[PDB]
Order: C-alpha cells, then structure tokens, then sequence
RNA sequence: AUGUGUGCU
C-alpha cells in the first residue's frame, strides 16, 4: 500500500465501495480512515479484488495469498479413448487393439 | 439487520413516518434496522416499478440485500429486490408470471429445502 | 516413401524425430505383408534414445525364439492442460475446469491477476 | 428439453409408444424419400448454416415435431402388414 | 474476421441484438461497457418533485382520494414524456379536475412542446366530491437520482419524487459460445434491452455507441 | 532439505574444496587432498512410472564448496530443497461454475 | 481436418444425443443422455446438475 | 466540463496515462475495456523456433553449458526483439561465442532495422571450452501461441519454441476524483500500462483505442 | 488368457 500512497495514487473508489460494504458484514470496525480499514482486511489475509471482466469491484474482501500447489501423476492424455470402429480380436469379436 | 441506531418504535406511532425518518439522514438510526413494523428504508425508498428498484441498486444507492418497499403486480410489498429478483427470475423463466409469484415464497431466505 | 523420411539406420527410425499417432517406428515383416511397429492412437512425440539387442549380443536374456528386440525411448513434453488433476499438501484435490486467459481474471488493485482460484465451499 | 414433449407424453397412453412411433415414422420418412412429410411447406424444422434441414439432417426431429400436428394417427392395427410396405414404396420414390 | 449484428426487436421497448462472431474474450469486453452506460448515460426525463393541494406530508391521505399518495407517486414515477425542441431544460405539468372521473396520464395540459409519449397510466381514481388539484416537475436528467438526494422545492410544501430519467427499465447481455470451425472458443455477444417506449432498444444503443466513441476520442491530446 | 539428500536425489559434494568444470554432463570438485573426483550429471533417465529424473549444475564455475554441500539438484529439488510443485498466487472465492 | 470437415460433423449430428455412463453406476439414473457440444479442452464436459445423479465429483 | 488528457512516460518501459473528469462511473466503464484488450490484443514480437548447432531434439545437452537445451530455451522466451517497421515479419537472429563467458542476450549479431531491447539477459553459461552457434527465428504474432501448434521448422533440427506475443506486461486502473465544483461525484481516471519495451506504453494505448473503435463500428447494419 | 501387486474412483 504504501507504494501506491507514495506513487500519487491512493483509496480507489472501488475500494471505497468494499469497504463500505465490509462494515456492515463486521470485518473492519466503523469509524477509521479507509487506509486502516484496508490495513485491518489485509490483517486477516483478505483484501480487495476487481472481477476482470467488468471492473467492477468484487463487493466483498476475500482471502488471497500464495499456497502450493503440486500436479498429480494422472493427467488427461494417459486416459484418453475415443473409437468407433476398429480392430477385433480372431479369438473374441469383442472389439479392443 | 444492524444495530437499533435510536429509538425502535413505529407499530403505530403516526409521527414516526415524517419524523424518525429524517433521523436516519441526520445519524440516528441505520438502514435496514429493526425500528419496529419498518424501517426507513421502506419509507425513504418506495420503488414504482417491479423493475425499477432494481435499475437502482445498479447505482450503489440501495443493496440487494436491504429491506425496501416494491410494487408487484399492483400491491405494496415489504422486501429486498433480491427477492423480488429471485421471484422475476422465476417468472420469466417459465413464462407464466402469475404461478410465478404464487409457488415461491417471498418471506424467508431461499435454502435446500426451499 | 513419405513414411520413410524418418526411417535413418536400416530398420531403426532416426533419434531426434517426430512420430505421430500411427507414424512408423519400425520397419519389419512376416510371412510379404507389413507387421511393423507403428505409433498407437494415443500419442508419440520426439524420440530421444534407440536400443537395439541384436543375436550377437554380448552377453544378455532374450526371450525364446526371439532374434532381437527393438525398444524405443519417445519423449514428450506435456503442458496443464484442461482436465489435469491438481492438489495441494493439505490436502485438496481437484481436476483444473477452465484456463480463463490473463484479463477476465481477478486481480488485485495491484496490476498483478490471481493465478489459481479455489471453491471456498470444499474447505 | 425438446420440442413441447408434454404434449407428446400425454397424446399417447404409455411413453414408450410415442418412441415406437416417433421412431417408424423416422424410418419410413428416410427409407422412402425424404418427401413423404406432412409439414413441408413452411412450418417445417431448419437448421444453421445455410436452411438445409429442409433435406435430411435428423429423422427424429422431424417425426416429434410433426405428430405435434394432427396429420397422422397411430394405433395397433390400422393397415395390412404387407400392403403397407409396398404401396409406401410405390407413392414414393 | 467480421462479426454480423442480428435484430429481433418487440414492439418499441423490448430487443434482442446477437453480434457474432467474436474473438476470444471480446464478448464481455464490449457488452459489459455499454450496459453501464445504457443503464447511466441516455438523456430521458422524469417526475422530480410534485406538489397537490392539501398534501403537506409524503406519507399522507387525502380523503375523496381513494389512492395514498405514495401510491400516485408512485405512478407519477411511472409515466414517460419526450421533449420536442432541445430548449425545453425543465417544464412544469399542470393538472386539476374533480368528481366521479379518474385521472390518467392525458388529463394533465399540454405546455408548449411537451409530448405525453404515455397516456392511459392511471393517475388517480376519486370519489363524490373527490377535489384533486395537482402540479408536476420534469427535467432532463441522465438516469436514477433518490428524492433524498435533490428534492427540487418547486413550491413550498412540494414533495420530492426520487427520479426516474433512464429511459431504459433495464438491460442485460450474455457471452455464449459459437464456433467457427477450427476454434470452439469464440466468444457470442447477445445483448437485450428493455426501455419505456420513449425509445426503442436501438435508438438506446446506438446513443450507447457514440457515447463511447466520444470518450474513446479523449485520448489525442497529450500535455 | 533432508528429504532430498537421504533420498539420493540430488549430488552433494564429498569433501571440502572449489568447483573445477560446472558442465552439464560433470562436475570436476577440487579436493585440497589433490584430488579431483569425477561426477556425472545425469539429464534424461526415464523413471519406473513415466516421469524424467533430470540432475541440474547449481554453482558456476571457479567457486569454493563445501564437504556435504550440493553441487546439483535432483527431479524434485531446488537449490536444495524438496520441489514438489509451484508457489501461485491463489484467490479462494467462488467463480462462475468453473 | 479443415474447416470443411468441422462444418460437415456438426451438420451430420444435430439433434443426435449421445449415451453418458458413470464409474459405478448403480441405479436408473445412473446413464444420461446429452446432446453433444464440440468444445476444444480435451476432458469431457457435463453439466453441474446431473453430478449427485450419478454421483460424480 | 471536457475530459482533459495527461502523460507520465517514465522512460520506455513504463507508463501512466490520465484523463479527468468522467461524470458517472465511467471511469471503470473505460478502465477496465482498455485493461482487456491491452492484455487480450496487441502485436507482440517473440522466439518462434531456435536451431543449434549439434542439437537434435529438445531434450539435450551441450558440452562446456551448464543449463541444458531445454533450461537455455526457456530463456529466450523472456527475450524483447523490437523491430522498426511492420515489414520485419520473420527476422532470423544467429549467435556463436565459446570460452568461458556468461553469453549475454547483448552478444546477438546486430540487423538492419531491428535492436533488442534486452541485453542483459542470461542464455547459457559457457565452460572451459564450451561453444555454441545457434540461429535463434523471431517472428510477429498476436496473443499466447503454444509451440505445439504452429511448429515453425527454421532448419530440419530447429525445435519450435512457445510463442509470447504481447508486449504490455501488467495493467491497472485507479478512480479517483474531483475537478468541477458543481457536481462532487465524478469520476477521474488513471490508466497504468507496463511494457517489456518492444513498444512504449503509449503506442499501445493508441493501438487498443483503435481495436475498441473499430469493434464498436460493427453494430452498424442488422438483418 | 488367469494369478500376484500397486494406483486412482
Ligand atoms: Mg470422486
């Protein structure tokens, strides 16, 4: 935050809005200024977040952070089946090769 | 539901309408607030239209959530137009408006159940 | 002759090469018909290393009546994709659903977007 | 859902006799040209990249939503087996 | 490539626009924007503030009267008139009458260039000796301001009547998915407004466009 | 860190010293006993499953080492540690139906 | 596979629905059928509705 | 009461750019549509395929290179190649150096109308006789193009690299406001664009407007 | 083609 309070930026009115918002759910206390309420959010590892595809601003702080997260020996492309007509078997007419 | 603010009256105080009513604006007491029978969000906000109280939490003036008073299909209505939302949703998902209104129920949340 | 543009040593594909989903990897056949050893539906890729255990085989098994085997080692690289199985130390498993490109994607005030995004309702 | 099945359902006494018959009118529609239509002029099933379900894209589609109209009529026995057959083939090509 | 715009429009209130296809992302991209502005922008009118004749209070009643006079206005919100010269900046309707009649919408007089684009919105039904005299407010606003927030006292006691500018009852767009071929992927634009009858969903639209040309014009002129 | 050096992972180093030649098929270690010990890096050998285990130079070239220090990093190790995934900037919140 | 083809294979399904079956199926509701949707990805993809159906997470 | 425009180019890499005042919310109604096709379009420029000297497949190593094939690759990814004119569709850079030296991106064979802007960048480390001569192609594309797909054979053993086209990095808008002491709630804009360099944050915005403008053209003529 | 074993559901 406080590159942003330096940079010549500050309390996005957006963030504003969830802040606002965030006091009648009981997450920051009524009556300090938006960057302490900001501060206090960003306490509880929740913070502001803009949708993306509007710009509109999430109504409501969510808890974001970096955890880890490993890929699993499964994937797709190792079970993958998809024929509809093929090889048989001389010995069963059961359709599998 | 927030904290009383001032006062919790208007089961049938005939002041309270013109009166308690600017008390919210001045500070006393909030929103959506148990005063008793209303609040002054069914006094100060009174939509016309079904539609139109919707068009107005689109600008951040009233919440989805906040207890106000509608119009549908012609009688005063005492809820959220979440609810009302959820009801039109219903509505024109079928087509048929008028069974639309009658299976929901417009008093309580919506759950598994519901 | 097309399907030969890979075949380099006298019955061994090229290493370095790219075989696809009944590309030939082998050239051979019996009694002349081809029963060959070509790349099954599934996928092959850029093969990497050819061992090939001939009859003059200082010192090894073989299998009865076999002459000598031809293995080949078919590398590929594989990106997440849609359908990969994804978890974490905690515990959480789950299957990836949509790769929503960079700009519909939650970001913080900060120009920086979210990378993962986990259903609070599993926790 | 599909094209107003409620109304299908319900004009036969079980479910299963509206497969029967969505499905034979199919086979008879394709078999013996694709003409044999009841519902061919403007009320008729299209498809999207050109209108070219006026031909034989699904044989299926056409049968539910012509018995949606009261221009055929099922039932046990209706025609002779064999006659049938025949004169189905001759009024068609 | 080149994206089609295809029509289904109802009457003067209601239209459906599906513009596609669209590149991946693009959907959201274009429709989220307009509906802002849609839903904020268009120049409409409505009812600011009212005053009658022996209403001192919003949540009053006036007896002869049968309806509450929140409830009229109410309907006073509900009405929809259009401006014929760009002059007309704020106009004041006039209305009296008494008796076993009813008010409607036409009954108020017509002041100049002031076109009532909706008539038979019932006003207010009144009994025997039911005296209703009555005077409106309309300005040219640009969307929904709450009564709370302006309150133009026109006349003494007048109420405030939270304004209904937007001419559009409300607009909402979804991003389906079309395919071309080689990429499933792409993104399909369909768009469906909802007005008053002041102005059909096209008319609504194409004001939407220029209005963002306009602001995408901004950014020329550096300092 | 323990996990990768009991699991004979990764290539530690034998004895105290500078590195000689960082390649990535060697590692020449200078040992003060006048000994320079030979060791391979090992790129591609398929695993039992189907996965690769790869050994990847982690000094450069003229650095000084020490006896039990890393000299490479195993399939599953970074600078000496377990790697078994990726650190990403996770938001846990609903989204559409994705 | 060019365009041609793609085109083609969506004129030759339509309204053609196709069979879905589950890990253990274990009761009537345990096959459905849907109307297929070419989609890029790889993995299939279903409805949310139908998953406590066939019980399928 | 007209939008003025404002630039903070700090350099060639970043950018700020801001436009005050926007009556409604319409601050976030351009913030956002920009930030998308900023990230979404735009021509970039990056490594398509690379050939090496004794090389084969991409899962190799080099005598006297600490990173293997594949850890060298993934360098030239975060590589900027910016050219001059829209004619550069397809220029092949080359490279050869030996001996013990950190191979810097700034160690290419200089073209015509073509400069990287990222000299500092680590490709190999070299041994103690260690060599390398490599024709690294770099083409003109749009948007994120998986290697798997295009498979641009350079030579006969050059091995297709993913292809980065996109030369904003990071984007992020803030609403602020004042200005004009009539109306208080007004909207004031303020566009952060970040760069790899191969275009400034300016020529981008340009660029996006334009996409914006002519997608907004295309609501023209229905059926 | 059967048995052993592990993995996922
Ligand atoms: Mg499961």
């Amino acid at each position: 935050f406080g590159k942003r309070k330096g940079e010549g930026f500050g309390v996005d009115k957006r963030e504003v809005e969830v802040l606002r918002r965030a006091e009648k759910l009981g997450l920051v206390t009524p009556g300090k200024t938006p960057e302490e309420q900001l501060k206090e959010l960003f306490l509880q590892g929740k913070v502001v977040l803009y949708d993306g595809r509007t710009g509109e601003p999430i109504e409501g702080p969510i808890v974001v952070g970096q955890m880890f997260i490993m890929k699993l020996y499964h994937m797709v492309e190792d079970k993958m089946h998809a024929r509809s007509t093929g090889p048989y078997s001389l010995i069963t007419q059961q359709p599998l090769g | 539901k927030e904290k009383k603010g001032a006062g919790l009256e208007f089961a049938t105080p005939e002041e309270a309408l013109a009166a308690h009513e600017r008390g919210e604006v001045a500070l006393n007491a909030p929103i959506k607030v148990a005063g008793r029978e209303t609040s002054v969000g069914r006094l100060k906000y009174v939509f016309a239209n079904p539609d139109e109280a919707l068009l107005a939490v689109a600008h951040g003036i009233v919440d989805l959530q906040d207890v106000v008073t509608v119009r549908y299909m012609g009688k005063r209505l005492e809820t959220s137009p979440g609810r009302i939302l959820f009801a039109r949703i219903v509505a024109e998902a079928v087509e048929d408006e008028k069974v639309a209104w009658e299976l929901i129920q417009l008093d309580v949340p919506q759950e598994k159940n519901s | 002759e097309a399907a030969l543009r890979d075949l380099d040593e006298e019955g061994v594909v090229r290493i370095g090469a790219e075989v696809k989903p009944g590309d030939i990897l082998v050239g051979r056949t019996s009694f002349v018909k081809d029963t060959s050893l070509r790349v099954p539906p599934g996928e092959g890729g850029i093969v990497v290393r050819t061992v090939r255990l001939r009859r003059g085989d200082p010192g090894v098994e073989l299998k009865p009546g076999v002459r000598e085997v031809v293995r080949v080692y078919v590398a590929q690289k594989r990106k997440l994709q849609v359908g990969d199985k994804l978890a974490n130390r905690h515990g959480n498993k789950g299957v990836v659903a949509k790769i929503l490109p960079v700009e519909d994607m939650p970001h913080l005030p900060d120009g920086t977007p979210v990378d993962v995004i986990l259903n609070p309702l599993g926790v | 859902a599909e094209p107003g099945i409620d109304k299908l359902f319900g004009m036969v006494d079980s479910k299963y006799r509206l497969t029967v018959v969505v499905a034979k009118r199919a086979q008879q529609l394709l078999r013996h040209g694709f003409k044999n239509t009841v519902l061919e002029p403007e009320e008729r099933p299209k498809m999207q990249t050109l209108e070219g379900l006026f031909d034989d894209p699904n044989a299926v589609t056409w049968a539910m939503k012509e018995l949606l109209t009261g221009r055929l009529v099922f039932g046990e026995n209706l025609v002779p087996e064999d006659r049938l057959q025949k004169e189905m083939e001759r009024l068609y090509p | 490539k080149a994206p089609v715009f295809t029509v289904r429009t109802q009457g003067r209130e209601y239209g459906e626009f599906v513009l596609e296809p669209l590149e991946r992302g693009f959907g959201v991209t274009l429709g989220n924007p307009l509906r802002r502005i849609l839903l904020s922008s268009i120049p409409g009118t409505a009812v600011t503030s009212v005053y009658i004749e022996d209403v001192l209070h919003e949540f009053s009643t006036i007896p002869g009267v049968k309806e509450d006079v929140v409830e009229i206005i109410l309907n006073l919100k509900e009405l929809v008139v259009r401006f014929l010269n760009p002059s007309l900046q704020t106009v004041t309707l006039l209305l009296k009458a008494e008796g076993p009649k009813e008010v409607k919408a036409r009954d108020f007089l017509p002041v100049a260039d002031v076109e009532i684009m909706n008539p038979d919105l019932h006003i207010a039904t009144l009994e025997e000796g039911g005296r209703l005299n009555m005077e409106v407010r309309v300005d040219r606003g640009v969307g929904y301001v709450p009564a709370e927030k302006h309150g133009i006292k026109d006349r003494i006691n007048a109420i405030p009547v939270d304004a209904v500018f937007s001419p559009v009852r409300r607009v909402a767009f979804q991003v389906e998915d079309t395919r071309l071929g080689q990429r499933t992927d792409l993104d399909k634009l369909t768009l469906r407004i909802w007005t008053d009858g002041s102005v059909t969903p096209l008319e609504a639209l194409n004001q939407a466009v220029e209005i963002l040309r306009e602001h995408l014009t901004y950014f020329s002129n550096p300092q | 860190e323990r996990v990768v050096r009991d699991s004979l992972a990764a290539l530690y180093a034998e004895e105290d010293g500078e590195v000689a030649k960082v390649d990535g098929n060697r590692i020449v270690v200078r040992y003060e006993d006048g000994r320079l010990v030979e060791y391979p890096l090992r790129r591609f050998y398929r695993s039992n499953q189907g996965t690769a285990l790869d050994q990847r130079p982690r000094v450069v070239v003229g650095q000084r080492v020490r006896k039990g220090d890393l000299l490479a990093d195993g399939p599953a190790s970074e600078n000496g540690f377990l790697a078994l995934g990726q650190n990403v900037l996770v938001a846990i919140m609903p989204f559409d139906g994705y | 596979i060019k365009d041609e083809v793609w085109d083609a294979l969506e004129e030759v399904i339509h309204g053609k629905v196709v069979l879905l079956n589950r890990a253990p199926t274990l009761h009537r509701l345990g096959i459905q059928a849907f109307q297929p949707v070419l989609v890029e990805g790889q993995s299939i993809q279903l409805h949310p509705l139908v998953c406590e159906a066939f019980n399928a997470d």
